[PDB]
């Protein structure tokens, strides 16, 4: 599980955010931050807000 | 492994391709004579 | 035991170096930086200079370490307060501080 905070281009919900699922909820720097390591690494995660 | 992944990604240069993308990619901005316009008139 | 490196900002050594046996024989910015670590750090510091004259890089034929980074891995070097840059390679032989 990640946790994050909303702020800019960091973290801000997707457009349409009423018809979205999941990591597929959210868009900015830190998302894709977080999609570079979870492959290094190798684990599935699941963004949830603070 | 994940302090070494943040090693991995700086050196390479995957950071400064993506702090480029959101900030400038991403954006919605951008002789010392007598010039003409002073004598136009 | 505190190894360092020469540099032209960081270690200096001090004009009539012959006339001041130990500590006095250099001055810089590295040096104070080593004084300021101790302040709050229960341990003797001896300005002891790498005598190989390098930061450190493993040779591709030798496959070993030399110099500041040599010292430390094969158990000689105890603390190295000098301009290291922190890479990939390093910190999978020796741990860093923060920068
Ligand atoms: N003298 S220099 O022109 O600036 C310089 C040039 C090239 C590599 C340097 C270096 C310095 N430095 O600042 O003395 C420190 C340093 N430290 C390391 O750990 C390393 O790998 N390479 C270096």
């Amino acid at each position: 599980i990640v946790t994050t905070i909303l702020e800019d281009p960091y973290v801000m919900l997707k457009k349409n955010a009423n018809q979205f699922e999941g990591n597929d909820r959210y868009e900015g720097y830190c998302v894709e931050l977080a999609a570079e390591i979870a492959k290094h690494v190798g684990y599935s995660y699941r963004l949830e807000i603070v | 492994p994940v302090n070494l992944a943040v090693l991995k990604l700086s050196e390479q240069g995957v950071l400064d391709k993506l702090k480029s993308k959101w900030w400038y990619d991403k954006g919605e901005c951008g002789t010392s004579a007598l010039s003409l316009s002073n004598v136009a008139g | 035991v505190v190894t360092t490196i020469l540099e032209s900002p960081y270690v200096m050594m001090k004009k009539n170096h012959e006339m001041l046996e130990g500590n006095e024989r250099y001055e810089g910015y590295c040096v104070d930086l080593a004084a300021e670590i101790a302040k709050h750090c229960g341990f003797k510091y001896k300005l002891t200079i790498v005598g190989d004259g390098k930061y450190g890089a493993r040779d591709a034929d030798t496959k070993i370490w030399n110099g500041m980074v040599g010292e430390l891995v094969y158990g000689k070097a105890d603390i190295a307060i000098a301009p290291l840059t922190i890479t990939l390679v390093r910190e999978e032989v020796i741990d860093f501080s923060k920068p």
